[PDB]
């Protein structure tokens, strides 16, 4: 009967902004509510444990509230960073149960890095070894879209953000390619 | 009137002769309603009152699960404490736990309890305020830090003021026929010549519930605790209780003495005198 | 400090696998959780000091155990496609009401047969001269292609040393033929460095792709090389052309 | 610290010769829990003897009720025999219905 | 109902 829900299931915030992650539980009979972080295909790391007597728990930029009877818990993240980008999992422990966790489906947080000075342009990268096989690259403002190719033999990847630690320069890149020899990039 | 729910746990180590003996019993007032014995065949929480059998299979699975879990923690605790006191593996040692809540006439929370003992002596106990612990000795002081770090006080208070109260309320309702009854004591008095110049009067109370009763002696009105004997209130076996009080009395002056029997089930306090 | 073995496991329907879990030193509690796209994280079963403490919604054909040394084994019998999931164990110093430290997890994939298990073909694509003389910086692209299932860990290696700075690997691989059910996956990754660092011919750039597939045990009776757990790398060198 | 058991032998209802009854032995105020309690008919041990589930009082000392169905007669003497770490020899207490 | 918040001594 205890159903834990996190709505919205996907939140996208600009870098440096305060954000709010929501948790709901239908049954107020809980010992505590524990917020978790999950990097893709890796173990969970405990963020905050809130005991049913406590209304607030803080640790760095993470702040978490609880009201058992309301069936509500909020996780605040101040001055959000690209590094915070992960799936945030909410879980509770039931009265009369021996400590096992009941999880929500999680909220996938995407903190969009702040592109200082955008410069969009599409290029063509040639293979280092094999004959006449190539790929097209769209690189450089954390807003612009990338549509899935309606064509069958044309494959296009979703965007991803690299950070050059040395120069502190972030870059939104997305690649495409096709088995058809001589592919028009522009 | 007011009511109580109490759970009693006893773990006893049998070093060499198998795993520790664990026994759990549940009480509402002076009536037992549940039982668990680690040596019994069933390996289930068993009913010991008719009115608890109203609970469905979810209750019995969870109570079985949680009582087995308690015995597992006590088994580790028996090892941990053995260490704290620097005791040998040879010795047999006992952990005892009592916890429960009291409600007023209105069924609202009055008092909460959770006390723990090692070898029949105070170890740790929750204070009246249900926010802090009293450790008896140096060893318990280590348990006090672990339970403070784990906010065990807050979770115990939440139980005592919540789940404990509202489950006591449910049991008192389901078991109203028996639990909210008050059977008055069947009182009589027996006479036993001690010698030629003395004789023991004994004031009897039989078949009363609940167990709370007061048996005092008076000589010409004034109270008598001198030349007075008193036994512990004992169970009849049928759910009722028995008690007696006696006085050594000079022969001939039997009529001067009078027994006083105070009990809820009795409209007014009875006043008995030898025939 | 929780360890689970194996880290990846590809298996056929109807077979039986054992997932191992070593809890932290001194930890008494072991919890088992199943994570699938379907159900999310779900409690299977927990153990305390060598004894079962509580059951979740574990199926009859799933059994588990905690051994005297406190390590645990989860046995999954008569495997169905639906059992494909991440299986985490979590250890706890006490009962696990406050703390539950999770292992890295065993990723189980259950297929109809192992005949569609393929390793990745890796290729590095050299930076465009148009990108170099415009931005004064160069992007190497790496494509892992024709691999099934999507059990790949991609990494960039500059001068025989792994680098994370300026790296950008896709979060989820991409289905080649999205229509077909048993579709082989393709994954892309980006490494960007200053143009002067690319043109320096002393610098070596290798795109590494760890594939997890069949085992020495697993049967294989086909002409194509057994698609075993293996590394596949592509290379490019610095060039002023 | 070890505490010695208090022993009480008594019937559930007032004893009537011929009429069915329960013979009770109540042991209380003892520690530790290990205790050997037998009900006797003319010195010989009674077989089918049940007992209460082990509980304890405010002072942590244990109590148990050992009981059996029995039919009192004029001639038959009933007793309770208790053994414990605290007791040098077993302690026998005779049933006194006139008490 | 039993109290199931079990903290080791």
């Amino acid at each position: 009967k205890q159903e834990v829900t996190q709505i919205p299931a996907a939140l996208s915030v600009p870098e440096g902004e305060n954000l709010v992650l929501n948790c709901s539980f239908t049954d107020s009979a809980i010992y505590n509510l524990q917020w978790f972080r999950q990097d893709p295909g890796k173990g969970l790391t405990s963020l905050l444990l809130i005991q049913s007597s406590q209304r607030e728990q803080t640790s760095g930029r993470l702040n978490a509230s609880l009201d058992k009877s309301s069936g509500r818990s909020t996780l605040y993240i101040a001055a959000s960073q690209p590094g915070d980008s992960a799936t945030y999992l909410c879980a509770v422990r039931q009265w009369g149960s021996l400590g096992n966790l009941i999880f929500g489906k999680g909220t996938k947080l995407s903190v969009k890095p702040n592109i200082q000075n955008p410069d969009p342009a599409v290029y063509q990268l040639r293979d280092s070894k094999s004959s006449d096989k190539s790929v097209c690259l769209f690189t450089d403002d954390s807003q612009t879209n990338v549509s899935q190719s309606k064509d069958s033999d044309v494959y296009i990847t979703d965007k991803c953000v690299l950070d050059m630690r040395s120069m502190d320069f972030k870059s939104n890149s997305a690649v495409a390619w096709s088995n058809k020899s001589d592919f028009a990039c522009a | 009137g007011s009511h109580s729910m109490r759970y009693f746990y006893t773990s006893v180590s049998r070093p060499g002769r198998g795993e520790p003996r664990f026994i759990a019993v549940g009480y509402v007032d002076d009536t037992q309603f549940v039982r668990f014995d680690s040596d019994a065949a069933s390996q289930r929480m068993e009913p010991r009152a008719p009115w608890i059998e109203q609970e469905g299979p979810e209750y019995w699975d969870q109570e079985t699960r949680n009582v087995k879990a308690q015995s597992q923690t006590d088994r580790v605790d028996l090892g941990t404490l053995r260490g704290y006191y620097n005791q040998s593996e040879d010795g047999s040692h006992t952990i005892q736990i009592m916890y429960g809540c009291d409600v007023g006439p209105d069924g609202r929370f009055l008092r909460g309890y959770r006390q723990d003992a090692y070898d029949g002596k105070d170890y740790i106990a929750l204070n009246e305020d249900l926010r802090s612990w009293t450790a008896a000795d140096m060893a318990a002081q280590i348990t006090k830090r672990k339970w403070e770090a784990a906010h065990a006080a807050e979770q115990q208070r939440a139980y005592l003021e919540g789940r404990c109260v509202e489950w006591l309320r449910r049991y008192l309702e389901n078991g109203k026929e028996t639990l909210q009854r008050t059977d008055p004591p069947k009182t009589h008095m027996t006479h036993h010549p001690i010698s030629d110049h003395e004789a023991t009067l004994r004031c009897w109370a039989l078949g009363f519930y609940p167990a709370e009763i007061t048996l005092t002696w008076q000589r010409d009105g004034e109270d008598q605790t001198q030349d007075t004997e008193l036994v512990e209130t004992r169970p009849a076996g049928d759910g009722t209780f028995q008690k007696w009080a006696a006085v050594v009395v000079p022969s001939g002056e039997e009529q001067r003495y009078t027994c006083h029997v105070q009990h809820e089930g009795l409209p007014k306090p009875l006043t008995l005198r030898w025939e | 400090g929780v360890t689970q073995t194996p880290k990846h496991l590809i298996t056929a329907t109807g077979q039986r696998v054992t997932l191992r879990c070593s809890p932290r030193s001194g930890d008494l509690s072991v919890y088992w959780y199943q994570q699938s796209l379907d159900q999310g994280l779900q409690f299977l079963i927990q153990y305390y000091n060598g004894e079962e403490r509580a059951k979740g919604n574990i199926l009859e054909r799933f059994s588990a155990q905690q051994f005297p040394d406190l390590h645990s084994e989860l046995n999954l019998s008569s495997l169905e496609l639906g059992d494909s999931a991440l299986y985490f164990c979590a250890s706890s110093p006490g009962g696990g009401h406050n703390e539950q430290f999770f292992g890295p997890g065993t990723r189980l994939t259950v297929l109809e047969d192992l005949k569609n298990v393929f390793p990745p073909e890796v290729a590095v694509f050299e930076p465009s001269e148009a990108e170099i003389s415009h931005t004064q910086k160069a992007t190497l692209v790496c494509l892992a292609t024709g691999f099934y299932p999507d059990h790949v860990e991609l990494s960039w290696w500059v001068n025989g040393k792994e680098v994370h700075s300026g790296v950008c690997t896709d979060p989820q691989p991409l289905k080649e033929q999205p229509a077909l059910n048993d579709s082989r996956y393709a994954l892309s990754s980006r490494l960007r460095v200053s143009a002067t660092f690319w043109q320096d011919p002393r610098n070596h750039f290798r795109c590494q792709v760890q594939f997890y597939g069949l085992s020495e045990n697993d049967e294989w009776t086909q002409d194509r090389a057994k698609p075993v757990t293996q590394i596949v790398s592509a290379e490019a060198w610095g060039r002023a052309d | 610290i070890q505490r010695t058991p208090k022993i009480q032998v008594y019937s559930r209802h007032p004893a009537e010769n011929g009429k069915s009854n329960f013979l009770n032995c109540y042991v209380s105020g003892f520690h530790p829990s290990d205790i050997e309690v037998d009900l006797l008919k003319n010195g010989e041990r009674i077989e089918k003897v049940e007992h209460s589930d082990l509980s304890f009082s405010k002072d942590w000392s244990f109590y148990l009720l050992y009981y059996t169905e029995f039919t009192p007669t004029e001639k038959d003497e009933y007793a309770c025999r208790v053994n414990h770490v605290t007791l040098s020899q077993p302690k026998i207490v005779k049933w006194d219905r006139d008490m | 109902e039993l109290f199931s918040y079990l903290i080791e001594k």
